[PDB]
């Protein structure tokens, strides 16, 4: 069905093109033409023993181990593959929660799958399968919190699980209308701790995030993400090192808290361990 | 009403070649000049659709080969300014069966003198429309 | 007034500009939009350019447009029927309506006064100036701020002299020293033994008064800073001499008057 | 993969020179692709180490020198796309476009006469400028490192202090490799208990013919202004 026109010029083209390389997308015409980029710039995580999980920025799979030139994982826990809004590990080796039909809606559906076999949705049977309607799910500090949107605003979500998938509109607390940040950051430029309800303040420090807050695995990294840097602290902040590059693109790793790899063109570089420093 | 401090008819060349301070208070060739200088230097040849300088009413064309300057006050409607304005075209242009010229400036003075008096006799303007005059007038 | 709304009477402008006066009252002032706009988007006319400054002026306006409208100015003032003359009233009325005051338009204005410029700002600030002074601008440290700053990179010693002359006035009644002082010394950097001369005249009020730190000091610096270039020399010996003359705090109080 | 080379580039002396360590940790002296010169900037890259072997588990050092005085390539910061080829034993490679190629250290110090300076001063390239304000240390052991890390002068002192407070506002003249002067005067409040100095707030004023590398060198400068990671 037609959905929409778009309209920018060029009352004159002969051709459309989408890569076979599928790199790229560009139309071209008579007086001329224009060539756009995708990115789903930073996209969602799940870990699971000895494997990473993406979520596309662009580009599909790739979700851990490699054999030849590129290769997108492809596996029962598909990750770049969706319509994200967020994609968080619940731990297990076996379960992970996701939502899908991502965007902004009234709310959004999660599926939330097994890791021994992810589905369309998992069964709500089945409690590494659940899914229920809910529009985004966001982590938030002193860690067990959560939030949970499921009015297309702030119910909050609270486990000690972390198969968690719990709904909680106390905490209403608006003053930030729906839209995005993770440990609380609707660009609060802090990351701030919190219960279930409460209008009163635990309290927010002052430090920032990729809009994504990073736990050594599970649900307690001190190692902290930034859009551009990174910074790495240990548990809660404690500002450790600090970390800064500037190319906008690529990534540095942690094993668990604050083991710091660094990359290093043709090289891969552990940027620091006891007191050492070494390429692997 | 006793309000014209000068209709010129200049030149574009800023002279003036005309000029009739009708009614007057400051003087000096030169500082008539000057004034003219700043202005018209400014203004050269481009006029503006309305233009109020002083306060004051500047309303001036330019022909197709001449710059017509009248100064006024603003302190008097651009409708019934302008047409005598207007008026100062249009017969020169009809009854001579030609409109200004630098050519035509060049041939003869005279009859410019002798309408101008007839419309505008200092600040006050008597007439602003031409046939009457047209009538009146059989040079 | 929609009927002249396009040069019909191009007479048009000079009333808004008080011959029909306009200060409005507020749902009335809502409606008035829509004819600035017509005018404010024209851009031609000489009648029209008036009008534009007048009406948009009277009635007001929202930041908001205003930044669409920087951009138009920017190309527009230079000549657009000569723009710059009509602008430059309208400008003496910015300084009016904000005279160093919405400072935060000030420095906005400020920034793209001195950007837009040409070079015609000049004049203008001869009316801008006079009107921060008008309020007696309390966001100085920040309307300073720009000041400073553009001026050394804007340019104009002339406009130095006005300015300085005010500034000499004004000192550690308005304080932060080290800035100030920071400044003080930058404006000297510039050569011109006049340049240079402006730092210490200004600084006769000023050091007299004193601020946040200066008394001890302040005997202190005039010896830290000083100069040969003979009568520019002199102008540090003699002020020095003349210092040398009278109980320095007799000094300040006759010079000062 | 067993081929591994890693590379950085060394820049000894005038010799912007590469240091490759393609390691051909490969089966075998395996097949090499292909390699072009080029002009370049005031340098053109000038060797290349000739066979295409990738001798097996074995490691190779290979070397460009870069010629440093010439090949004008106005591909300005460097920044310009370089080709190593997939032309065998490789079906792809790298092609790249530097980045890494800045300023800060090229200029070398010069110097002048201050009156004549400061008529100079305004009379320059006025185009460019970038803020000082801000960092970690005392403009003296601050300045003093910047000075180092740029090579390049401050012209000279008036003695009123640069320690009580100072106010002092510090000329600065560099002249390059390749010859452009560049004209500073920043002017800067200076560190001392409650005085002042932890900031600046001073403003850096860059002189440099084209404001396109003259602004960039404020920046430049202005990386080079702290010390934090890169």
């Amino acid at each position: 069905t037609g959905v929409q026109t778009f309209r920018r010029d060029h009352d004159r083209f002969w051709v459309l093109a989408a890569h076979p390389n599928l790199n790229l997308f560009a139309a071209g015409h008579d007086g001329g033409m224009i060539v756009f980029k995708l990115e789903r710039e930073r996209p969602a995580y799940a870990v699971h023993g000895n494997m990473l999980h993406y979520v596309k920025d662009r580009f599909l799979r790739q979700l851990d181990f490699n054999s030849s030139k590129d290769v997108a994982v492809m596996q029962l826990r598909s990750g770049s593959k969706f319509p994200v809004f967020n994609m968080s590990y619940n731990p297990a080796e076996n379960a992970v929660l996701l939502c899908t039909r991502a965007s902004n809606l009234e709310n959004s559906t999660y599926d939330l799958y097994t890791i021994p076999k992810d589905a369309d949705s998992q069964n709500p049977d089945a409690p590494e399968g659940k899914r229920s309607s809910g529009l985004t799910a966001v982590w938030v500090a002193r860690n067990r919190f959560a939030v949970l949107d499921r009015m297309h605003s702030l119910l909050i979500k609270n486990l000690k699980n972390e198969i968690t998938k719990k709904i909680q509109v106390p905490n209403c607390d608006e003053i930030f209308y729906a839209g995005t940040g993770n440990l609380l950051l609707r660009d609060a430029d802090s990351i701030t701790l919190f219960d279930v309800q409460q209008k009163r303040t635990l309290a927010s420090v002052k430090i920032s995030k990729v809009k994504y807050v990073i736990w050594s695995a599970d649900m307690s990294h001190v190692a902290l993400l930034a859009k551009h840097a990174i910074v790495i602290c240990n548990r809660k902040l404690d500002a450790l090192c600090n970390i800064h590059e500037n190319i906008r693109v690529k990534s540095g790793a942690w094993d668990e808290s604050g083991v710091f790899i660094y990359t290093t063109s043709n090289h891969i570089k552990y940027a620091v361990t006891t007191g050492d420093h070494g390429i692997i | 009403l006793y309000t014209v401090k000068a209709i010129l008819i200049l030149d574009n060349d800023g002279d003036r070649l005309f000029a009739k301070y009708y009614d007057d208070t400051y003087p000096s060739v030169k500082e008539q000049k000057a004034f003219e200088k700043n202005i018209f230097n400014k203004t050269h040849r481009t006029d503006s659709e309305i233009a109020l300088l002083e306060g004051l009413t500047v309303v001036y064309k330019s022909s197709i080969d001449l710059y017509f300057y009248v100064i006024g006050s603003s302190y008097e409607n651009e409708l019934m300014l302008m047409a005598v304005l207007n008026c100062l075209f249009d017969s020169l242009s009809q009854m001579l069966r030609k409109n200004v010229e630098k050519r035509a400036l060049l041939e003869n003075m005279e009859g410019l003198f002798l309408a101008v008096d007839e419309i505008v006799d200092g600040g006050v303007i008597l007439e602003s429309d031409p046939q009457q005059v047209v009538h009146r007038v059989a040079l | 007034q929609l009927f002249c709304s396009s040069p019909k009477a191009a007479l048009r402008y000079a009333a808004v500009r008080t011959l029909n006066k306009v200060a409005m009252k507020h749902p009335s002032a809502v409606t008035a939009c829509n004819l600035d706009l017509e005018n404010l988007v024209t851009d031609s006319n000489r009648s029209i350019a008036t009008l534009a400054i007048t009406t948009l002026l009277k009635t007001g306006s929202e930041s908001s447009i205003d930044r669409l409208m920087k951009q138009i100015s920017s190309f527009m003032s230079e000549i657009s029927d000569e723009f710059k003359v009509v602008v430059v009233q309208a400008i003496s009325a910015l300084c009016q309506k904000y005279p160093r005051k919405h400072a935060v338009l000030m420095n906005f204005l400020f920034t793209m006064l001195r950007e837009e410029g040409g070079f015609e700002y000049k004049r203008a600030i001869v009316d801008c100036i006079i009107s921060i002074i008008e309020e007696n601008s309390e966001s100085k440290e920040t309307g300073l701020s720009h000041l400073c700053e553009f001026i050394e990179d804007c340019e104009f010693t002339v406009l130095a002299t006005r300015i300085l002359h005010l500034l000499g006035q004004e000192g550690p009644k308005t304080n932060n020293p080290s800035k100030y002082i920071r400044f003080i010394y930058n404006r000297v950097v510039l050569e011109h033994e006049e340049v240079r001369a402006g730092a210490v005249s200004a600084l006769a009020k000023f050091g007299a008064q004193n601020e946040e730190m200066l008394p001890s000091i302040l005997v202190l610096l005039k010896r830290c800073v000083m100069d040969d270039d003979n009568e520019v020399r002199d102008r540090a010996t003699f002020y020095l001499n003349v210092l040398e003359q009278k109980q320095k705090a007799l000094n300040a109080g006759y010079i000062l008057n | 993969d067993p081929v591994y080379a890693e590379a950085y580039v060394h820049v000894n002396q005038y010799d912007i020179v590469l240091d490759v360590l393609v390691v051909n940790q490969t089966s075998d002296t395996l097949q090499n692709c292909t390699l072009e010169l080029a002009t370049l900037g005031d340098l053109k890259l000038v060797e290349k180490p000739s066979p295409l072997t990738l001798a097996p588990h074995d490691f190779a050092n290979i070397k460009a020198n870069v010629k440093v005085a010439s090949t004008e390539n106005g591909i300005i910061f460097g920044n310009i796309v370089y080709d190593v080829s997939g032309a065998a034993s490789d079906r792809n490679c790298v092609v790249l476009s530097d980045i890494h190629i800045d300023i800060m250290d090229y200029i070398q110090p010069a110097t002048c006469t201050d009156a004549e300076f400061r008529q100079m001063w305004a009379e320059f390239e006025w185009e460019n400028k970038v803020t000082v304000n801000t960092n970690m240390t005392d403009l003296n052991d601050y300045l003093q490192h910047i000075l180092k890390s740029t090579n390049m002068k401050c012209l000279t002192p008036e003695k009123a202090l640069s320690g009580y407070c100072g106010f002092m506002a510090a000329n600065l003249y560099a002249r390059s490799i390749f010859g452009e002067d560049a004209l500073a005067n920043v002017s800067i409040e200076k560190p001392v208990h409650q005085g002042p100095d932890a900031a600046v707030t001073g403003h850096i004023r860059i002189r440099a013919k084209s404001q396109g590398m003259a602004l960039s060198l404020g920046d430049k400068i202005n990386l080079s202004q702290k010390k934090t990671s890169l």
